[PDB]
């Protein structure tokens, strides 16, 4: 008989794989959507850190 | 947040990471013309894209017993890319402009400027310095190109005014502690709602140190500034042969 506590909130066992990704479709390549300028703080895509 | 900041029109994009928050020149934005308010007839071009982006004019060098700098606009583009290619064609124009600066420096350097933008900034010389000597200024300082010119008495903006009372127009400092840009955004300032290009300059940009630049020894001397701009809301109208000047 499994009693204590430790061995009820145990992890082990666990046959699945956390996937944090997920497959998509493809068949065509994106399609570029319209854009215009923007004048604005904070939102700033090209800096990154690799 | 108000720090890092992008600036994203036409092909172009700028980027900075201390900086600060953004200016709007008198308190509102760039625009076309109403159909009430025009007179012309005649229906502008409107590019939208090879007008409307930043271009890069000129990098200056900032020692310590440096004075200032103007530029006057829109003299500055009257000569690059297809907008001065269509200032020349056309006799009316009509336009906006964002205005960013930059001068970078490490933690151990220090220095203030003042980046303000006056409107009709006639220039006045000095009289021969006694007074009574009537003269005028030359085509090369009131129209002085993309090179810029250099400023001779700063306390008097060369005009008989004061730079203490510069800041009530749109102004912005380059304290080196703690930013390293100004980006300032300015609408169409004219009685008129369209004007000539070449003849007419509509306002001035002015760069001033107040706290001079200082260093120590081993440290790197050489501290640029340079200027970049871009159009917004361009237009132009009555069509002919290119006029240089």
């Amino acid at each position: 008989g499994d009693r204590v506590a430790d061995v009820i909130e145990s992890s082990i066992g666990d046959s699945v794989s956390r996937a944090l990704t997920h497959a998509l479709p493809a068949p065509t390549g994106q399609n570029t959507q319209v854009s215009s300028h923007r004048l604005d703080t904070g939102k700033v895509p090209a800096l990154q850190a690799a | 947040s108000d720090r890092v900041a992008q600036l994203t029109i036409g092909n172009s994009t700028i980027t900075t990471q201390e900086a600060a928050n953004i200016i709007v020149g008198y308190g509102e934005w760039p625009s076309y013309c109403s159909d009430s308010d025009a007179t012309a007839v005649d229906k502008p071009t409107r590019p939208d894209v090879s007008v409307n982006r930043f271009y890069t004019l000129d990098t200056k060098l900032w020692e310590k017993s440096s004075k200032g700098w103007y530029w006057k606009f829109p003299d500055v583009l009257t000569e690059t890319g297809v907008f001065g290619q269509n200032a020349q064609f056309h006799y009316l124009y009509r336009s906006g402009f964002c205005i960013h600066v930059q001068c970078n420096a490490s933690k151990f350097h220090q220095g203030a400027l003042l980046v303000a933008v006056l409107p009709e900034y006639v220039i006045g010389t000095v009289a021969g310095g006694t007074g009574t000597e009537d003269t005028h200024p030359p085509y090369k300082q009131t129209q002085p190109g993309a090179d810029g010119f250099e400023l001779q008495h700063p306390y008097v903006l060369d005009a008989g005014i004061p730079i203490s009372q510069l800041t009530v127009c749109p102004h912005q400092w380059i304290n080196l502690r703690t930013n390293n840009c100004a980006t300032i955004i300015v609408p169409y300032i004219n009685a008129l709602p369209f004007d000539s290009a070449l003849n007419h300059c509509n306002f001035g940009l002015l760069v001033v140190p107040i706290s001079p630049l200082d260093y120590d020894q081993g440290a790197t001397p050489v501290i640029p500034i340079t200027i970049t701009l871009a159009p917004m809301c361009s237009e132009f109208a009555g069509l002919r042969q290119a006029v240089t000047q």
